[PDB]
């Protein structure tokens, strides 16, 4: 009885269910792990680059959006880049008209609306992207996930991608001590969280950690390879 | 009928040195025969190394500078690097020419360093034909300013005098003096002076007072 | 072209002349210068015929669907707004003479008003057209507060008669409308009946 | 399969969809059109099943010009649309040319407009066939419009239920020699042959077109002719 | 001026003697009565195959010829071989033919030594596209034509051709109030144009 | 559970079970029909070599331009469906020129590959005539270039994804070439050292034997612009096996 | 381009049957009876009256907001039968339609013409491939100029006619039978031995005596031509008059 | 081209707030056609706007600006358009209308007080904009502006009443020496307490 | 089954199955109640909290479609947000074109017709949520409406939608809502939310409340924290 209804976004299962959205869900969770906790002083994005190919710098998992906004992607790089274009476009438009940084709580709604739009018209697909949002504004740091179902969520921390349930368990057990921390302890928390997602035989290295920071006066800065070494430094092994 | 253009006045000056590129503009913003404000600067920082100066129809000035900021952010995002000063000039040329059939009534000068570490000044026309220059004045009193700059910086019409390169202190003194001299014959100059000194270690701002009449 | 309307307690009184000119020749001398937009909402188009007539009729078109939809009596302010934007959008080609006056269940009687080009005033009395320029002084010196319907009628008749005497682009007979709780009372004062404020 | 599309021919190059439209036409109401040396009469059956119906709020035969009459056999609404918009076409023709359209160019119009529906896909063919009565330079014209877009001119034809027996009945009972008044009577005879339900006054709508132009027959006139 | 006059044309020069084409132009933007600059290069290095020329309007000339440069490099990629002079002239003329009667004031000359040898075409705002052996456009174009016509010879030796160009440009700027600045000489030799020099009229007067 | 009806790829852009789109991974190894191409990115420069797999002697080899340059300092290597691969190339060229005149410098290689990836991904607007394919590109691309990086290499797959890869091989024998290359690669490689190792692995992988006509290679180094090797260069390179 | 019609005779409206019968139209017809409501429309020489149930299977509901008599013009009204949403839409459609009519021809639309236009709108649905027929039938009442009252009813098929008396809904066959019986013999119908007979029809065909909370009645009269709806302050008095005989 | 206009809007910064003035008047040229109309908008609890010029465009601005601000309220996030933001948006809208040769024939004066800062910006029909401690429009610009600047140069920091009385006097001068002047007006004060419109007031001087 | 592949298709029995499916999707979503009293209308939702990682106040479901009218939603959250935006634009256009606040009895019809318009095209599937539109105006009191996915628009004295709609209906039937104020009725609303909630399978919800009424001068507003917390206290007491 699950015969037809597993093709078209414009088709409901006799189950109160839309198969295509859940398939795109599985698409997102076939991504790679990334963690997005935050503190009062800062919001941080920590992502693990695709350390699966060789002789190939992994894909860029954190994408700059605005002076005050930083995002990470853990799905098809395709729709991710497409949405980042619109991200930057709207941020620049807001800066052009109102001459101010765009608040996060409105940009995320813009994302939700646009991502919902194709879900109704035929011949279109959901945006198969697992997106994480980090930004700082008047009311401080903010963290958001937008699943391809155009359903965003507000978090103090959460992880999306493959094996991310381990990080979600870690964030469950250590969400309490997160709100008040320096930059370095926050980054250590995030690095540990991302580490548990890794296979026990694989350890994080300088090549596949991609911390990014944004704060009060600290504009969104993305930290590439070896530069991050102090951030990795001091971290104990498992 | 309705006139879409209006002359807000103002003067913009740039000088290129070896490790510096002074940009120079006053803040006397007027319309018709009335002073709107005494403190509207006409030089804007774009990047750590490039500073623009604009004069003329002030509404066009605002629109142009905001769209320039937008394009700077766009280029940064698209190419993961600070946009080069020469690239800035070429982009300004094309964006200004985009309004070929409805010109931005604005005169523009770009102050900044090359990426070889030297000073460079680009001058413009209201439509976008630019050219690299060692020095340039724009705006209403640019007519008064230019010959003196030719005489001193260019050493034009001098004889039997060593062509010493223009040092930072000498350039600073010269620009102060030339605006002081301009203030007494032009009507659109005065009430203040904004000076931006673009160096290799960042940008520092300087300002003095001029004739407030 | 001397449309005028007066608001009083619980109702309004309108007033306009009957003369459409083509310059110095009268095309029609019994023009029905009062358009009933709805059951209890009138207006007074003035400034040129076609661009006003068509817009008024289109406003009657609208607000009719809109009143059936709401299934409630149309609010005077609603008519004012509708026939405001309908003018404002085409404020570059249209002339107009909106002085919309009408009664509503909620807020007694209203006279919203605006010349061509669009804007909003809910004032005590509205004057528009040619003869308004001449009748300003009389109306200003005469209008008081709380005047009832009968003296509103007499005041309107007097003002329109003064306009009739001094204006050369307005004339004919004085059409009147008294909108209130029960309904409209359209009457046509003409000839001897119109106020005779002689010259001496 | 090969019978669902309207856009693909059969393996035999044979349009099943048009044939289904034809069968639907056959399932419609009986209709008769008789040409005569001085006019053309159109007759058809009113099937107001309940007396609660009113015959004459709506009508079965529709005038188009002074001298044009239409009648059908199929599903009503298709006929009503086609009448409404053939009126558009004829009104064009008079607007452009200061003279009423001859019946031929009208049936050109109509044949084209239905055929384009057949060749579009996503739109069903117009499941109804039409009859045309006309009078040009003073001489009668009679056209039948096939929902396939085909149009045929007949001396006399009959469509709707049991129309094959109707056509056979006409074959041995009509001649070019006839006039209008007896044409009415013989067309009524044709309908009576295959009426299944005992003619009253109020079952047939009758229309005729002579020099004085097309015009219906009032129920008074239907009774008036049926008297003898 | 509401920002749009940009030029009216000052003293270009080009001819095609039997050792390739040489071109010459001055450098004096004439904002009405006030000089905008003395150092506006008017010979435009479109590519190491082909040279343009600025005259009549600064911004329009510069923009449209830069667009031409884009187009011709695209051509050279797609066809894998360099575009001919005639083809470039066609491209410019077609590009400028639209926007007819909208205020364009171009006066370019396309110069190059393509497979057919020397290439010289006159392309302007209103659509003229003609080859030829001798050209000059601008305000001082008349004086330039005088001196040029009296100097030209297809068999003239190269250095004497340089002398001819210098003399013509100098006389034209000497008479014109609107032409001035430093003279520029560009020789389009065999494949790849070669910059000659950028000498100053003041020194030329001493040399003359 | 029992297997029943299912529309699989009726719509383009239909997510598979476990969320993995059809046409994208249909084209990924529709690529594997493509010829093997090798690209090495060392400090001294980059090299781009590829088999042309001459089907029959009746072609002259000069026709198959398996390798083109996006611009003087951006050379491109492609494998698979050449047909729309050339449209990819033409967009890359026009974009490079657009950046060049709008912005008076050389468009950097990374942005070129990023814009090319932007060109893909526009599958389903079957109602909308303008801007369509309704088909992913079926060609893999390799970009070499010199800029304020200098030597660079970018691999594109028919999915709008790319990497700052170096020593990245694509083709029918792509996995074998990549495996052998991994053990062959050296961090500091001289220019003909890359030429030599890449040519040896090509000789090792392809079906037909190797001569001057069988393949071709091109290089760009910080020295000067794109160079496409001529025949006698191929003999004087393959002299040493 | 579009998703397209499912391949099948009954799968989609556009395909004809072997006898060219439109299945989806029948599906709409026997989709009308969803909601259980059945309406009756009868008219006399002075008035045209339409009566239907008011099913309120919840008293969280407000009786005011639930209804099926929707005024279209101050002179012309209608009743709905079928699903609620399509009835919503066609009420909107006809209100707009008649308003446009009056605007563009300067006089109130006749009942028959409004019915024809609505029938055209319904018909064009049966032409296309991703149209779904609006599964609801809509009935008119009004006084035109001289013909007194008229009753009209379009349908998803697009067929309509003028009825001396008609009905639609679940017990439609029985309503039509009783209507035929009544109309054949007693036919004056001034105002009280009038449509009140149709109330008798509806009660007899449906259930026991009704008390007015279940009944919704709107009328138009030749001497007073407003579309206007009676209440339990009114309908009650009528039905106590009917109960006594 | 303008039709029905209000002659002047005042404006002056002061310690902790800003006050502006504009008269009850709309002229159909030389005729005081409407005498009780207020040319001041309380845009929100922190930003407030006065306008001069064709009153039609000011009403249209009233409508659209109110719609945007209520949309912000419906959002209910915490963010709000600070006065500078309204200034920027108004400038951009006016500029865009200019670029289509369909100008909004008005000349506004944005007043707002946020973050313990008194903001006063000025925009005209051509998109020209800036900030200044004091502002004026129309012949207000040639008449009241000199007095305001004269007081400000000697005293750059003003208290509430010190500035309010200055506004009163300068607009009294306007009433004396302006054709399109009227004796009735508003005063709107923006501060921590918000925006407050008081009137009608009259010059009523001896 | 079978003949139910697209929206614009009728069943052999004459039923639009692929809107019945969107309807049944509602019973797979959390509950949402709304009650109308003498003074105003009060909403209440059983916001299930998926995990502790979410910020308190995430996934707000008491959307503010206009100053004097709210929105309580149930179903696909994305569907709800899109509908909320549609409603906001409808109210904005109404204000722009007519100048006064949109009546709820009209805004509800306008949104309902749009929802219906998304049920008869094979190009688009029907929307997958149902929502409340409650509003108050001292001019005409307070009103509440229910909008099913099919577009059937009915005003309710009090409604409830979600996975436990029927139990909530039964609970509400026990209140004389016509004669309380907002203050007293909030107590009952929280009582009902806590009563109906399914703690065994779907523990760790979070109550979210709002109303509109003359006590807010006809402004749809999130409930003040003190009243909210004391109402939660009372509801826990009822347990």
């Amino acid at each position: 009885f699950r015969n037809q209804y597993d093709n078209d976004v414009t088709v409901w299962s006799p189950q109160g269910r839309i198969h295509q959205i859940e398939y795109a869900m599985e698409a997102v969770k076939q991504g790679s792990a990334t963690v997005g906790l935050k503190s009062k002083t800062h919001a941080v994005l920590v992502a693990l680059k695709r350390a699966q190919s060789e002789l190939a710098a992994h894909q860029k998992k954190i994408l700059h959006v605005d002076n005050h906004i930083g995002i990470s992607i853990a799905g098809l790089t395709a729709d991710a880049r497409l949405l980042c274009n619109f991200m930057r476009q709207e941020c620049l438009d807001s800066r052009f008209v109102f001459d101010r940084p765009l608040p996060v709580s409105r940009l995320v709604s813009l994302i939700g609306s646009k991502t919902q739009i194709p879900t109704q018209r035929y011949g279109r697909r959901p945006y198969g992207v697992g997106l994480l949002i980090a930004g700082y504004d008047d009311m401080g740091p903010h963290i958001f996930q937008t699943c391809p179902s155009a359903n965003y969520f507000d978090c103090r921390a959460m992880s999306i991608g493959a094996r991310s349930q381990s990080a979600r368990t870690y964030l469950e057990r250590h969400m309490s001590e997160f709100m008040e921390c320096n930059l370095n302890e926050l980054v250590k928390h995030g690095l540990r969280a991302l580490r548990e997602t890794l296979p026990a035989e694989q350890d994080l290295t300088t090549k596949n950690v991609s911390i990014g920071i944004v704060g009060k006066d600290l504009e969104f800065t993305i930290y590439d390879d070896d530069d991050v070494s102090p951030f990795l430094e001091g971290l104990e092994e498992r | 009928r309705f006139s879409p253009y209006v002359f807000n006045g103002g003067t913009i000056l740039a000088i290129a040195g070896e490790d510096f590129a002074i940009v120079a503009s006053d803040t006397r913003l007027s319309e018709g025969f009335s002073i709107h404000t005494r403190d509207s600067p006409k030089c804007y920082k774009l990047t750590d190394k490039t500073v623009i100066g604009c004069s003329g129809f002030h509404g066009d000035c605002l629109t142009l500078t905001k769209i320039i900021e937008a394009r700077l952010k766009m280029y940064k995002h698209s190419n993961n690097k600070a946009m080069t000063t020469g690239a800035i000039a070429a982009m300004l040329s094309t964006i200004l020419y985009s309004r070929r059939f409805f010109p931005y009534y604005v005169y523009n000068i770009i102050g900044g360093l090359d990426e070889e570490g030297k000073g460079a000044v680009y001058s413009f026309d209201p439509v976008g034909s630019y050219q690299r220059d060692s020095f340039k004045a724009g705006g209403s009193a640019s007519a008064m300013l230019q010959p003196l700059l030719d005489n001193q910086v260019g050493f034009k019409n001098m004889q039997n005098v060593e062509h010493v390169p223009l040092s930072l202190d000498r350039a600073m003194r010269l620009v102060k003096d030339v605006f002081i001299s301009a203030a007494e014959r032009d009507v659109y100059t005065g009430d203040a002076l904004r000076i931006c000194i673009v160096t290799k270690e960042g940008i520092r701002e300087e300002t003095v007072s001029l004739r407030k009449d | 072209t001397t449309i005028m309307a007066v608001q009083f307690d619980g109702g309004v009184v309108l007033g306009a002349d009957s003369r459409t000119t083509t310059g110095s020749y009268i095309a029609n001398r019994v023009t029905d210068k009062l358009t009933p937009i709805h059951d209890r909402i009138f207006c007074c188009r003035s400034g040129s015929a076609a661009d006003t007539q068509a817009v008024a009729d289109a406003v009657t078109y609208q607000l009719g669907f809109h009143s059936i939809e709401l299934n409630e009596p149309p609010l005077v302010h609603t008519a004012a707004s509708l026939f405001k934007e309908m003018c404002y959008r085409y404020r570059e080609d249209l002339m107009a003479g909106i002085i919309i006056a009408g009664w509503d269940p909620q807020e007694g009687g209203q006279v919203y008003s605006v010349p061509m080009g669009g804007m909003m005033v809910r004032q005590s009395f509205a004057i528009g057209g040619s003869g308004s320029s001449y009748i300003y002084g009389y109306v200003d010196a005469t209008y008081r507060e709380g005047m009832t319907k009968e003296e509103c009628l007499q005041f309107t008749a007097n003002a329109l008669a003064l306009a009739m005497e001094r204006d050369g682009s307005s004339g004919g007979v004085i059409r009147l409308a008294a909108i209130a709780e029960s309904g409209v009372e359209r009457q046509v004062l003409l000839g001897d009946q119109i106020p005779k404020f002689a010259v001496a | 399969g090969y019978s669902f599309s309207l856009t693909t021919f059969s393996p035999s190059g044979k349009l099943v969809q048009i044939e289904y439209a034809l069968a639907a036409v056959a399932g419609g109401a009986p209709s008769v059109g008789i040409k005569a040396a001085n006019g053309v009469v159109l007759a058809t059956e009113k099937k107001q099943k309940s007396i609660l119906y009113d015959e004459r709020s709506v009508h079965k035969v529709e005038p188009i010009t002074k001298h044009i009459g239409l009648v059908y056999s199929g599903m009503g609404p298709d006929y009503r649309v086609l009448v409404h918009r053939a009126r558009k076409l004829a009104q064009q023709y008079y607007l452009v040319y200061q003279e009423p359209i001859p019946t031929a160019q009208l049936v050109q119009r109509v044949a084209s407009v239905m055929q384009e529906y057949t060749q579009s896909g996503g739109v069903r063919p117009f499941g109804v066939s039409l009859l045309i009565c006309g009078w040009n330079e003073g001489r009668p014209y009679l056209f039948q419009s096939d929902p396939s877009g085909a149009y045929f001119a007949w001396k006399a034809t009959a469509m709707g239920k049991n129309y094959v027996n109707g056509k056979t009945f006409l074959e041995k009972r009509y001649n070019e020699d006839l006039e209008l008044e007896d044409a009415i009577h013989t067309a009524i005879l044709t309908l009576k042959e295959s009426f299944e339900g005992q003619m009253t006054e109020d079952n047939i709508e009758v229309g005729i077109c002579n020099e004085a132009g097309f015009r219906r027959l009032t129920p008074t006139e239907v009774k008036d002719y049926l008297a003898a | 001026e509401p920002g749009i006059e940009m030029l009216h044309g000052t003293t270009t020069l080009a001819f095609k003697f039997r050792h390739g084409v040489i071109v010459a132009a001055d450098s004096r933007a004439t904002a009405g009565a006030y000089i905008a600059s003395q150092t506006v290069k008017k010979v435009i290095e479109i590519n190491p195959y082909l040279l343009g020329t600025m005259a009549g309007g600064a911004a329009d000339c510069s923009f449209w010829e830069r667009l031409l440069a884009r187009q011709c490099r695209i051509y050279e990629l797609r066809n894998k071989e360099r575009i001919s002079v005639a083809a470039a002239s066609k491209l410019l003329a077609n590009m400028v033919y639209q926007y007819k009667g909208m205020g364009l004031s171009m006066g370019t000359m396309i110069c190059g030594w393509d497979k057919r040898g020397p290439g010289l075409y006159y392309v302007d705002s209103e659509g003229n596209r003609i080859s030829g052996a001798t050209f000059s456009v601008g305000s001082g174009s008349v004086y330039a034509y005088g001196v040029m016509d009296r100097g030209y010879s297809y068999d003239l030796e190269v250095e004497q051709a340089y002398d001819l160009a210098r003399r013509a440009i100098y006389q034209a700027t000497y008479r014109d109030a609107y032409s001035g600045g430093a003279v520029n000489l560009y020789h389009v030799r065999e494949d790849g144009w070669i910059r000659v020099s950028s000498d100053n009229v003041a020194d030329l007067h001493e040399k003359y | 559970m029992f297997l029943t009806r299912s529309e699989y790829d009726r719509g383009v852009n239909t997510f598979s079970p476990e969320g993995r789109l059809f046409q994208v991974e249909y084209a990924i190894e529709a690529i594997k029909l493509g010829s093997t191409a090798i690209g090495i990115q060392t400090s001294e420069g980059v090299c781009l070599a590829v088999e042309k797999r001459i089907t029959s002697p009746l072609m002259e080899p000069s026709s198959i331009e398996k390798i083109v340059e996006i611009d003087a300092h951006i050379g491109c290597a492609m494998s698979g469906l050449i047909a729309d691969a050339k449209t990819l190339i033409d967009k890359a060229r026009v974009e490079t020129q657009n950046h060049w005149f709008t912005y008076n410098e050389t468009m950097t290689v990374e942005s070129v590959t990023q814009a090319v990836s932007n060109l893909a991904l526009q599958f389903g607007e079957e109602d909308a005539d303008p801007g369509a394919m309704s088909r992913p590109f079926g060609v893999a691309l390799l970009f070499g270039g010199v800029d304020e990086k200098g030597p660079q290499l970018f691999h594109m797959d028919p999915s709008g994804t790319f990497v700052q890869c170096d020593a990245r091989a694509i083709g029918s024998a792509s996995e074998g070439a990549q495996s052998s290359l991994q053990e062959v690669y050296h961090k500091s490689m001289t220019l003909k050292e890359a030429i030599k190792s890449s040519l040896i692995i090509l000789k090792q992988v392809m079906e037909e034997k190797l001569n001057a006509t069988n393949i071709e290679l091109a290089t760009v180094q910080p020295g000067q612009n794109f160079h496409m090797f001529t025949k006698e260069e191929l003999e004087e390179v393959i002299k040493d096996i | 381009m579009s998703r397209g019609s499912s391949a099948g005779f009954d799968r989609h409206i556009t395909i004809f049957s072997p006898e060219g019968r439109l299945y989806q139209v029948e599906y709409a017809f026997k989709a009308i009876n969803q909601g259980g409501l059945t309406s009756v429309a009868v008219r006399g020489k002075d008035c045209a009256v339409i009566v239907t149930q008011k099913k309120v299977p919840d008293k969280l509901l407000d009786s005011s907001t639930v209804t099926h008599l929707f005024k279209i013009t101050e002179n012309i009204g209608c009743v709905m039968t079928g699903m609620t949403a399509d009835s919503r839409s066609q009420v909107q459609r006809a209100r707009y339609e008649a308003a446009n009519w009056k605007y563009k021809y300067g006089y109130e639309i006749p009942v028959d013409m409004l019915c024809k236009r609505i029938a055209d709108i319904s018909q064009v649905y049966t032409q296309n491939a991703e149209m779904r027929p609006l599964g609801c039938c809509m009935i008119l009442i009004g006084i035109d100029e001289e013909q007194g009252p008229q009753v009209y009813k379009c349908d998803p098929a697009g067929y309509y006619c003028g009825f001396k008396a008609t009905a639609a809904g679940v017990k439609q066959t029985e309503s039509t039978s009783f209507l035929e019986k009544k109309v054949k013999k007693k036919f004056d119908w001034t105002f009280e031995q009038t449509v009140e007979t149709a109330i008798t029809c509806l009660s007899t065909v449906l259930s026991i005596d009704f008390k007015p909370s279940e009944i919704e009645v709107g009328v138009v009269t030749v001497e007073n031509p407003k579309f206007r709806i009676l209440t339990e302050a009114e309908i009650d008095a009528h039905l106590v008059a009917l109960a006594e005989r | 081209n303008p039709m029905v206009t209000g002659t002047s809007v005042l404006g002056v910064k002061f310690e902790g707030g800003v006050v502006i003035a504009a008269d009850m008047l709309g002229s159909y040229g030389s005729l005081a056609r409407f005498r009780n109309i207020s040319r001041i908008m309380r845009v929100n609890n922190s930003t407030m706007l006065g306008a001069s010029g064709d009153y039609a465009d000011f009403q249209y601005l009233k409508q659209v600006l109110g719609q945007m601000v209520i949309d912000e309220e419906l959002l209910g996030d915490g963010h709000s358009y600070s006065p500078r933001a309204i200034h920027s948006w108004l400038t951009r809208a006016m500029y865009s209308r200019r670029s289509k040769m369909n100008p909004l024939w008005n000349t506004m004066v944005i007043g707002g007080y946020a973050d313990g800062e008194s903001f006063l910006g000025y925009v005209d029909m051509l998109g020209v904009a800036y900030e200044a401690p004091s502002l004026a429009t129309g012949y207000g610009a040639y008449l009241a502006q000199p007095l305001l600047r004269e007081v400000l140069e000697k005293q750059p920091v003003l208290s509430q009443t010190e500035a309010r009385d200055l506004v009163e006097r300068c607009m009294r001068v306007l009433y004396y020496r302006d054709a399109r002047s009227y004796n009735r007006f508003q005063i709107a004060t923006v501060t921590e307490k918000g925006v407050e419109i008081e009137g009608p007031l009259s010059t009523e001087t001896n | 089954t079978g003949y139910d592949l697209s929206a614009s298709t009728f069943s052999p029995d004459g039923r639009v199955f692929q809107v019945e499916y969107a309807m049944k999707a509602v019973e797979n979503s959390s509950t949402a109640i709304g009650i109308r009293c003498k003074d105003g209308v009060v909403f209440g939702v059983e916001k299930l909290v998926l995990s502790k990682l979410y910020e308190e106040g995430s996934n707000k479901r008491l959307f503010n479609v206009d100053r004097h009218v709210g929105m309580a939603v149930a179903g696909l959250l994305a569907d709800a947000r899109s509908l909320a935006d549609i409603a906001r634009e409808e109210a904005s256009n109404f204000r722009s074109n007519f100048g006064y606040n949109i009546p709820l009895k009209h805004l509800a019809d306008r949104v309902a017709m749009y929802v219906h318009a998304y049920t008869l095209y094979s190009a688009v599937r029907p929307f997958g949520c149902s929502f409340m539109l409650g509003s108050y105006s001292v001019n005409d009191g307070a009103q509440l409406y229910m909008i099913d996915p099919s577009g059937v628009s009915y005003g309710y004295w009090g409604c409830a939608i979600g996975k436990a709609r029927q139990a909530a209906k039964t609970e509400i039937e026990k209140l004389q809502m016509k004669e309380m104020t907002c203050r007293d009725i909030v107590k009952e609303v929280a009582k009902i939310i806590y009563i109906v909630h399914d703690e065994v399978k779907d523990k760790a919800f979070e109550l979210e409340l709002s109303w509109v009424g003359e006590l807010t001068n006809g402004r749809h507003e999130i409930v003040p924290k003190d009243i909210r917390e004391e109402a939660e206290k009372y509801a826990k007491e009822s347990l």
